[PDB]
DNA sequence: ACTCTAAGATTAATCGGCTG
DNA sequence: TCAGCCGATTAATCTTAGAG
């Protein structure tokens, strides 16, 4: 396993902060997003987790 | 992550710590169980969390997630 | 090249809705 | 009922690809 594309980072990242009052997203946009970045959808869903927290623990 | 505009409530601490990684003994039986029966009786449930030294809480909350992870590897 | 960092994955344990 | 099931998530951790 390698990390994921500078660009499906990228991808997430905006995903993410343009929604930084609720960075849930609903299976439907993880599926969305999982096959714009081109990785699963427990992929996505896990590097969601992650970020909430790191974020989280870094404010 | 520095400044967030605000502090949402996602952003709050959630959950009223501790992660005891289970040994590999344990994980082997529970495992051991689980191929055997997927959902647990009363009985079992203290019998194994007899055997193996863990609370019913936790070889309850093991097999919930063993079923979650068996629900998404499909097989 | 070589080394720690942290990305990505795994899994106890929690929150809460819901039912058998 | 009301303890256990599901589901999603939290948070601690394990692994080890790579930023530095």
């Amino acid at each position: 396993r390698r990390n994921f594309s500078k660009q499906a980072s990228e991808i997430l990242n905006e995903y993410f902060y343009s929604h930084l009052s609720n960075p849930y997203p609903s299976e439907e946009a993880k599926e969305e997003l999982a096959r714009k970045c081109g990785i699963t959808v427990s992929q996505v869903s896990n590097w969601f987790g992650n970020k909430r927290i790191r974020y989280k623990k870094n404010i | 992550k520095k400044n967030p505009p605000q502090i949402y409530p996602w952003m709050k601490r959630v959950h009223l710590r501790q992660r005891t990684s289970y040994t590999r003994y344990q994980t082997l039986e529970l495992e051991k169980e689980f191929h055997f029966n997927r959902y647990l009786t009363r009985r079992r449930r203290i019998e194994i969390a007899h055997a193996l030294s863990l609370t019913e809480r936790q070889i309850k909350i093991w097999f919930q997630n063993r079923r979650m992870k068996w629900k998404k590897e499909h097989k």
